[PDB]
RNA sequence: GCGCGGAUAGCUCAGUCGGUAGAGCAGGGGAUUGAAAAUCCCCGUGUCCUUGGUUCGAUUCCGAGUCCGCGCA
RNA sequence: UAGUCCGGAUUGGAGUCUGCAACUCGACUCCAUGAAGUCGGAAUCGCUAGUAAUCGUGGAUCAGAAUGCCACGGUGAAUAC
RNA sequence: UGGGGUAUCGCCAAGCGGUAAGGCACCGGAUUCUGAUUCCGGCAUUCCGAGGUUCGAAUCCUCGUACCCCAGCCA
RNA sequence: UCCUCCUAAAGAGUAACGGAGGAGCACGAAGGUUGGCUAAUCCUGGUCGGACAUCAGGAGGUUAGUGCAAUGGCAUAAGCCAGCUUGACUGCGAGCGUGACGGCGCGAGCAGGUGCGAAAGCAGGUCAUAGUGAUCCGGUGGUUCUGAAUGGAAGGGCCAUC
RNA sequence: ACUUACCAACCCGAUGCAAACUGCGAAUACCGGAGAAUGUUAUCACGGGAGACACACGGCGGGUGCUAACGUCCGUC
RNA sequence: GCCUGGCGGCCGUAGCGCGGUGGUCCCACCUGACCCCAUGCCGAACUCAGAAGUGAAACGCCGUAGCGCCGAUGGUAGUGUGGGGUCUCCCCAUGCGAGAGUAGGGAACUGCCAGGCA
């Protein structure tokens, strides 16, 4: 699970998810896991995903995480009122906007970079997508 | 005023043959001889800097300045504003006159003498070399010592590279190993 | 340089056991006897018996 | 906190004080200040670290 | 372990461009030197500046380190 | 810098005397000659300039750079600045250490009749 | 299901920035003794529960399991 | 009255002898070096008169190797209610 | 979970911001036929781990760890 | 209770048992002025000397410093060093800011007297924003202002102050 | 002094994130000035009388909550 | 007209870096220091008396875009008002309209005074 190493503040407000992504072209590999929904991802989701690819394209490929967590997200316990504190840091998640490309893939032929993809897209909250790196 | 004249004649000249310089005033020259005794054990003892400095004093024709800390530092047990060394900035004809007084009668007074290192140059020609004891100094009384108290000497000169400060100090003599 | 806050530095003259009679300002306050000079000290033939 | 609070009289024969804080412990020297003096109109010495 | 804050100390500008102020009127209120002092305007111990003679405020940006100035203009 | 030194040695009583508007006699000294020049309040344009480099002062002078020869030159300033209707300037040192013929020029200049 | 403490030599247990596996007892060899006990010295083929991963290198770090025990609306 | 002209350990250099052979690993000499040690904690030992103490000399073993052992003499006590 | 306390030589336990004190033990000597007792000498913890304030931290502050004590209630 | 940032929606203000930190002082120089100076860190060379105490040179640019939090400032330095000093003055104050009010804040200039500077000038505390407590009651010093027949005094007032 | 599948500072190239980051920076809002039309002075000051200081939901911007609540706390309509 | 010095406007299209050049005057380094004055040591700095020597450094000027810097058009983001949906987010009409990036520009421009040369 990723997750910063130090932080500056432990806890950070909701704020809210809207407008297009940055990461948006495959950069660093060939293939690419790119978002289409918003959603948030959690680190746990990234993990998933990311054991379903490096298993299904074996050790062979390149596989680069194009997202990180970053962001702290608590919750109160169970018979716990409302008031008295914000929260406690539960989980890290990364914030998606349609757009990104969540993974990227290299060294391998397109047809397994479809299926490394298919299978680690059913591990993540958002509708997905598979792009290829475009020449500008 | 014996090497400042040597030089004006013969360093000038030798150094204007040997490097193809064009001006007169592109030629090395010797800014300044800075005497530095870092004492350190000063810490407890005032009179034990107080001695260094009267060794200084003795070593140049001059009152050393005694300095103080930059930062405090605690690997050392010191701290800001602490007194703890003291220099001289020799320059003019005090530059001359010690600097023939240290390479005629108290460099050869060294013990062990092998000669001066070659490669003990910052980059810019700037010289810099050490002393252990104080004893090699004609003046300092062997009788009067208390502690053994090396000191470093720094020449600055203005020479740009080190080479061209191998060639200044050469042409002085100035044994170099 | 100031007034009187630095030592006395006179002029004197040395004279090692080399011959070498040299006047030289120095703050001892009193002629000097040596042995080594710069010239005549065993620079070159310490480094040679140091080799040999 | 530690530092307490003086007067200081005028060396002039009125009464009047001006009046301020010491550090008693680091400073026990008294403290002389050449204020002015508003009855005689002039600036005179001014005396009483209390 | 939290709960506290400050009362809001309203600085700011008080006067704006171009309008007329009268002398000793406070132009900005603030706390470094945000602004600095221009013709005809002084700066306060708390960097307060204000109007030194009457006229117009004039937001200007001056020298070499792009400071904002404030002058006034004789009116 | 020797140069850039002096000029913010400088750049403290030059924007005071901008900021208060007085007409500011600007002193400039070199090893071998000194500058004396009234600026008007603005900043931009002089009004008196006497100077050493001039032979109308240079000629009767044994050596420009000293302190008589910046004696000469505020005279020549002070002169000047009264034929031409100026009487109450503000000195500026321009860096230099007000005492040796920065001193002797702006005492000359008093003697000889301008307020300051 | 959740929160914990455990699995290291035949036995009973130690063991944190990852560095060639530790102790006591047991067992074996030697010294000693008439002989033995005792005492002294020497000696460990331990998948450090399994299995993957990280590292040059894992008892030790991460991921997932097996068994034992303690507690819980 | 000093760690000193005490003390001689240790160490460097230069040697002599014996012995096929002195590196491990001799003895002695010369020059240099010059530690620790200033009368020894608890405790403990020997001695009753030519004794203890102290000073030298010899011998056996042995090519060479004793501060040990076995002998020999010189000076020579104190104390025992 | 909160509040309080403790962590200092092998063990129990003192420490005042400028130095680490005690007892038992352990090590060496002595007494003793030998061991215990006894007697004479010693040693000894850079102070739980990390960061900070200070010229300077065992000492002060903050965080983590490990162990204790008190509370964790009315419904 | 008070200070700083965010929340706070680009003027001000703005809540919650919202997220983070600090104050309840220090200073007679750490204030005033005049004159001067410019950091951190790293590299190289150099007696003891070491990763890091001093020296010299270079790179670097304020990543430094600002008596103490944070923010905004600061090179003309508000940072650092030295000389002389008491403006850390007294009476006022055009005009403003800020509060429901009590109150709080900024202030050119005027008068008297002063410090620094050759002078222009600057100085009514500190780079700024925290470092605090109304009234009553009472204590101390000054001032005939009052002073229950009258002259005093007591007490009260006023100014300073605890 | 000799080797090395391990990690990695700084620097450079490329990629993201930030309420308490900003070498950039809107719309809007706010303040000030001028001008036309419209508005039963709608504005300000002073004086008499109040009431009210439990708000609710709905849009938009947010905090908290689980971007849960016909939840809670603000800003604005 | 060219060059240099001073004081400004302006505040990176103006600054950096690399390369070339200048000294008759100017400027800078320089020469000396008992004096005016100065160093918590030192004429290094400050200051004074000068002018032998060099433009080496510095500074100015001329080139050079390696970088910094400026920077459209278009599109995108956002957003005021009105409306809509599948409504933690978007869409429509309409008004405003970036930041980044691209093409490109780019090694400044100028006022007063003074001196030297033609
Ligand atoms: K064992
Ligand atoms: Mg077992
Ligand atoms: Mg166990």
């Amino acid at each position: 699970m990723l997750q910063p190493k130090r932080t500056k503040f432990r806890k950070m407000h909701k704020g809210r998810n809207r407008g297009l992504a940055q990461g948006t072209d495959v950069s660093f590999g060939s293939f690419g896991l790119k978002a289409v929904g918003r959603g948030r991802l959690t680190a746990r989701q990234i993990e998933a995903a990311r054991r379903a690819m490096t298993r299904a394209v074996k050790r062979q490929g390149k596989i680069w995480i194009r997202v990180f967590p970053d962001k702290p997200i608590t919750e109160k316990p169970l018979a716990v009122r409302m008031g008295k504190g914000k929260g406690n840091v539960e989980y890290w998640v990364a914030l998606i906007q349609p757009g990104k490309v969540l993974y990227e893939m290299d060294g391998v032929p397109e047809e397994l970079a479809r299926e490394a993809f298919k299978l680690a897209a059913a591990k993540l909250p958002i509708k997905t997508t598979f792009v290829t790196k475009t020449v500008m | 005023a014996k090497l400042h004249d040597y030089y004006k004649d013969e360093v000038v000249k030798k150094l204007m043959t040997e490097f193809n310089y064009n001006s007169v005033m592109q030629v090395p020259r010797v800014e300044k001889i800075t005497l530095n005794m870092g004492v350190g054990e000063a810490i407890a003892d005032k009179k034990l800097l107080d001695n260094a400095a009267a060794d200084l004093a003795a070593i140049s024709g001059q009152k050393p300045l005694i300095t103080k800390a930059r930062k405090s530092v605690a690997g050392f047990k010191i701290r800001q504003g602490y007194p703890i060394g003291c220099k001289v900035t020799l320059r003019g004809e005090r530059m001359w006159e010690f600097f023939e007084r240290l390479i005629t009668i108290a460099v050869p007074r060294i013990r062990d003498f092998r000669g001066l290192s070659a490669k003990s140059f910052d980059g810019r020609g700037n010289y810099s070399m050490g002393v252990r004891e104080q004893i090699i100094f004609p003046e300092i009384d062997y009788d009067k010592v208390d502690r053994v108290r090396g000191l470093d000497i720094t020449i600055t000169t203005t020479a740009k590279s080190d080479e061209e400060g191998r060639a200044l100090l050469a042409a002085f003599d100035f044994p170099f190993r | 340089m100031k007034k009187d806050i630095h030592p006395k530095y006179e002029e004197i003259t040395a004279s090692c056991s080399c011959g070498n009679v040299m006047k030289i300002r120095s703050t001892v306050g009193h002629d000097l006897n040596l042995d080594v000079c710069s010239k005549c000290h065993p620079f070159f033939t310490g480094k040679q018996r140091d080799v040999a | 906190g530690i530092r307490e609070k003086i007067k200081l009289v005028s060396s002039a024969g009125t009464g009047h004080f001006y009046t301020t804080t010491k550090n008693k412990r680091t400073k026990p020297e008294k403290l002389e200040l050449k204020k002015f003096d508003p009855v005689v109109r002039q600036h005179v010495i001014y005396k009483e670290a209390k | 372990r939290n709960g506290r804050d400050s009362e809001a100390k309203r600085l700011g500008v008080k006067r704006f461009g171009g309008e007329s102020v009268l002398a000793g009127s406070i132009i900005v209120r603030q706390r470094g030197t945000k602004f600095h002092a221009g013709a005809n305007v002084g700066c306060g111990r708390d960097h307060t500046l204000f109007a030194k003679a009457d006229g117009k405020v004039k937001f200007e940006v001056k020298g070499p380190k792009n400071r904002k100035f404030i002058s006034i203009e004789a009116e | 810098d020797k140069k850039s030194a002096r000029i913010r040695r400088a750049t403290r009583a030059r924007r005071k005397l901008q900021e208060l508007g007085a007409t500011r006699l600007v002193v400039h000294r070199t090893p071998r000659h000194i500058y004396a020049q009234v600026i008007a309040p603005n900043g931009s344009e002089v009004l008196v300039a006497a100077s050493t480099v001039e032979k109308a002062i240079a000629e009767q002078l044994k050596y420009t750079g000293n302190k008589d020869a910046a004696a000469a030159v505020g005279k020549a300033v002070a002169e000047r600045a009264l034929e031409k209707g100026i009487k109450d300037v503000s000195f500026d040192r321009s860096g230099f250490q007000y005492h040796g013929r920065v001193q002797a020029l702006a005492d000359a200049a008093r003697e000889a009749g301008l307020q300051f």
